[PDB]
RNA sequence: GCCGAGGUGGUGGAAUUGGUAGACACGCUACCUUGAGGUGGUAGUGCCCAAUAGGGCUUACGGGUUCAAGUCCCGUCCUCGGUACCA
RNA sequence: UGGUGGCGAUAGCGAAGAGGUCACACCCGUUCCCAUACCGAACACGGAAGUUAAGCUCUUCAGCGCCGAUGGUAGUCGGGGGUUUCCCCCUGUGAGAGUAGGACGCCGCCAA
RNA sequence: GGGGCGGUCGCCUCCUAAAAGGUAACGGAGGCGCCCAAAGGUUCCCUCAGAAUGGUUGGAAAUCAUUCGCAGAGUGUAAAGGCACAAGGGAGCUUGACUGCGAGACCUACAAGUCGAGCAGGGACGAAAGUCGGGCUUAGUGAUCCGGUGGUUCCGCAUGGA
RNA sequence: AGUCUUGGAGGUAGAGCACUGAUUGGACUAGGGGCCCCUACCGGGUUACCGAAUUCAGUCAAACUCCGAAUGCCAAUGACU
């Protein structure tokens, strides 16, 4: 038969067991984190309130990028969220790495909004 | 006639622990004070609640207590100010 | 067979610190780091 | 892969000895094998030695 | 290789229109191949797990796993742990490779080799072939054999049901 | 001899006998049966003197139908002994048998038999009971 | 009645210290020695299916602990030994 | 559409359908980050050859699952009577089962 | 349920126990006087038991895939409660199986026993948020007196030591 | 302190089989026997001789709960007394 299930109900999962212990508080926005095949998205969610507060995408057409998928265009769209995030004014922000590794395109995300002053 | 049988083999049983809720819903409750004694989680620990290393459910802050449910067949115990 | 303990400092040399582990299954002695409140630090420890 | 725990991989020049060549890659850099599929009686078809050879016994009048 | 060449450009338009599919992906392809070895003489002779550790790495360079006893067994004389039977998974292009090995150069070694069975397979689309002498295809070498002790292999398509696994497993080249 | 082959616990409380049956208070495998008009516990022997009453009578049973099983153990402490000292050792088993219980059934037996064998078998129980007929 | 012990091949009987036998001494069997029996000497030896191979029943029994039970635990039957006292 | 949340499977399971330029995916490879007790299955790094088959949505439906009354009854607080291992009456309360029915999604936020 | 005889004496779990807690009997059932240097902590992963088939030696059952299995497994160990966002399984790194505490509670005749947010000193893991003051909770233990050991800006029978 | 109103914790009486144990019968059913046929315990030929697991229908439980009372308990809120 052999069959599989898929990579998102098993990310699903294991962003679950991360939602259970960090959350989006006052003052500590939850940064989510969605890392899609052609594309790569990033929200700064309240989850008290179920308000996302500000949003970046590399589905942007503003701020483009060639690649997509390339450490760059997570470092852009991590820039994108740090800016959006002092431009509306949260200042201090909790990253969830969601259901995957803290390693690639994620961690780029990350040190992006370390650098830019996303203080995790 | 006086016939000798013993042995009952049955005596001997633990001592009581108190388990159970100390205080209840709607109760005034100030902050490290024990909500529910119990073993394993009978009740879930909720907003501003601990469940400690003996699973007592305690409170953290002052404020009221309430006994909601956690959803399916599953209750919580949570403690809100005033 | 199972020992009661003792895991003095070595910077120090105070014992100040007991757990117990097995004769047989830790035949050798036995070092942890642990805080020595003498030397305010966390220092290896020493079965004696 | 793993480093220092597979064994090397180079490409396999599977002769026969009917002369049929064929590729793959394994851990022998050249393999001669003696009977291949096509030279094996069974992948050729209903064969000629012991399909020819298992005629049962015509109840031997002949004589 | 050739069995992935082969296997596309023949078979993958033969199979599909020899089964009607309303897309190409429902096209079944051969996903992984199990090798089992199964050893459990390791109670007795101690030392034999590393027979086939030795030759399933030189039957496929992937290395396989030494695989343990999950429940012990009184009737074995086998407490859980002391491992029995290797284990290698494949899928890429050496699981082609091995396939070219198993039906072009080593199916013809089996001593007493008629039609492999049509029922072996499980009602799902999967097959296993039954090897009872580990020498097959020539890397064995008689010359490093004592033991004889075969092997388990499964090949485990990505059919649904069971007779177009049937039509995937004649196309790559298993007789029967 | 009805007997359970296992029983978790060998001594157990004598309990109370009062409400009806639960289940069980008419008759629908059978066509004619009886039922309890008062509760009593009921032991091994009595459904044994009642069934052989039934076969007895009816010479060659359809079917006879317990309906009630001697699942609750009773026990006794030996002759002439003092209280206490631990629980008698169990000695018998019982169908605790509430008002209103069909204890035993008869099918494929005319009406006159049916009331004849479950009166031999009614009179072998400590019980009132009455005969019952299908509805 | 209560308490402690023990129930093993045809036999008396060890295994009771944790890893699978049904030791050892008798009978029993096949052969040997003798005119022939006895003693003596060699080889086997619980059972049933199997040429051997080889798998299972089996430690009074019935049920649990265990991956395992002759041993660890409970109940039934039996045989031992002690106790059944005070008016 | 895609992500993300609250609501008790009334959310489920199961069965049959429809959709892909975007979007989520299946997929195509491992050259580097990483990984696999084995292995690019997974996890990662990349890419965009085709694929709506699977996940995904979007329809339906009451087969299992689930929610679920009213009445009646069992039980029972208090008062009382009787042939008292129990039963009965009165006042109030009130199940469980079974049903009539509800239901194969409601509700926030953001980006397209 | 006279006394002797037998049996018991402390701690844990269930039933008794009458829907808070409590609750007796020589009432019904069981366990304990430990174990674990990983069987603790943290981080990242992930899902069990059985069954049906395809399978050498492989047997009813070792190892293999393959479906069905929101739980028949597991949870060191009785029993209860609880757990599949793991408390159950893996791997890395580790020693918080820390020190001084501790607002306030539970429990109780006392002696005791249990829980505890938070603070400081120093850390472990983690990128961080954070979590960690032993193990899944409840058994695994005993007062004082007297001695032994280790350390101390403590005393020391006139004074300095002892 | 009482009572009305309100919110809770706790799983007994009852009831039910959804777990765990017990258990009545029907339907099939791998398989175990018994009559045997020859015959490598091999292949079978039968049976109302027993049937594990599946399904339907019924029972029972202090140490069984998918469920669940009346009461009692803990409270807060006002109201009176």
């Amino acid at each position: 038969m052999i069959t599989k299930t898929s990579k998102n109900a098993a990310r699903l999962k294991r962003h679950a067991r991360v939602r259970a212990k960090l959350s989006g508080t006052a003052e500590r926005p939850r940064l989510n984190v969605f890392r899609s095949n052609k594309h790569i998205y990033a929200q700064i969610i309240d989850d008290v309130n179920g308000v996302t507060l500000a949003s970046a995408s590399t589905l942007d057409k503003d701020l483009n990028v060639e690649s997509t998928g390339d450490t760059s265009a997570a470092t852009k769209v991590g820039e994108l969220v740090a800016k959006r995030a002092a431009e509306k004014g949260i200042s201090d922000v909790v990253f969830d790495r969601g259901g995957y590794l803290y390693h690639g395109r994620v961690k780029a995300l990350a040190d992006a909004a370390r650098e830019a002053g996303l203080k995790f | 006639s006086k016939k000798g049988v013993g042995s009952t083999k049955n005596g001997r049983d633990s001592e009581a622990k108190r388990l159970g809720a100390k205080r209840a819903d709607g109760q005034f409750v100030t902050g490290g004070s024990i909500l529910y004694r119990q073993r394993g989680t009978k009740i879930y620990p909720g907003e501003n609640v601990g469940r400690g290393g003996d699973d007592t459910l305690f409170a953290k802050i002052d404020g009221t207590v309430k006994f909601e449910r956690f959803g399916r067949d599953r209750k919580k115990v949570s403690v809100y100010p005033v | 067979m199972r020992v009661n303990i003792t895991l003095a400092c070595t910077e120090c040399g105070e014992r100040n610190y007991i757990s117990k582990k097995n004769k047989r299954n830790n035949p050798d002695r036995v070092e942890f780091k642990k805080y020595c409140p003498r030397d305010k630090k966390s220092t290896l420890h020493r079965e004696t | 892969m793993k480093a220092g725990i597979h064994p090397n991989f180079k490409k396999a020049t599977v002769k026969c000895a009917c002369g049929n060549e064929f590729e793959t890659g394994s851990v022998k850099e050249e393999v001669r094998v003696e009977i291949c599929s096509e030279c094996h009686p069974f992948y050729t078809g209903r064969q000629k030695f012991a399909s020819a050879d298992g005629r049962v016994d015509r109840f031997n009048k002949k004589y | 290789n050739r069995l992935k060449e082969k296997y596309n450009k023949e078979i993958a338009p033969a199979l599909m229109t020899k089964f009607n599919y309303d897309s190409v992906m429902q096209v079944p392809k051969i996903e992984k191949i199990v090798i089992n070895m199964g050893v459990g003489d390791a109670v007795q002779n101690a030392k034999a797990i590393d027979s086939a550790v030795e030759e399933l790495t030189f039957i496929a360079g992937q290395k396989p796993v030494v695989t343990r006893a999950k429940k012990s067994i009184a009737g074995f004389r086998l407490r859980e742990g002391m491992p029995i039977g290797a284990k290698v998974t494949l899928r890429g292009e050496r699981m082609y490779d091995f396939l070219d090995k198993l039906i072009s150069v080593s199916l013809p070694r089996v001593r007493d080799f008629r039609g492999v069975s049509k029922k072996s397979f499980d009602g799902r689309g999967n097959y296993t072939l039954g090897i009872k002498e580990q020498l097959i295809f020539p890397e064995i070498d008689y010359d490093k054999v004592t033991k004889v002790r075969g092997m388990d292999i499964v090949i485990v398509t990505t059919a649904n049901t069971d007779e177009e696994a049937r039509e995937l497993l004649t196309q790559v080249g298993m007789p029967f | 001899m009805l007997l359970p082959k296992r029983v978790k616990y060998r001594r157990e409380h004598r309990g109370k006998m009062r409400g009806r049956a639960k289940g069980g208070t008419e008759v629908h495998f059978g066509e004619f049966g009886i039922q309890a008009l008062e509760a009593s516990w009921i032991t091994n022997r009595q459904i044994e003197a009642a069934r052989i009453a039934m076969t007895r009578y009816m010479k060659r049973g359809g079917k006879v139908w317990i309906k009630i099983f001697p699942s609750k153990p009773y026990t006794a402490k030996p002759l002439e002994v003092r209280m206490g000292s631990g629980k008698g050792a169990p000695e018998g088993w019982v169908a605790v048998v509430k008002p209103g219980k069909v204890l035993f059934e008869i099918s494929g037996v005319s009406e006159e038999v049916a009331r004849e064998a479950l009166r031999l078998a009614s009179h072998k129980l400590p019980i009132k009971t009455k005969f019952v007929k299908r509805e």
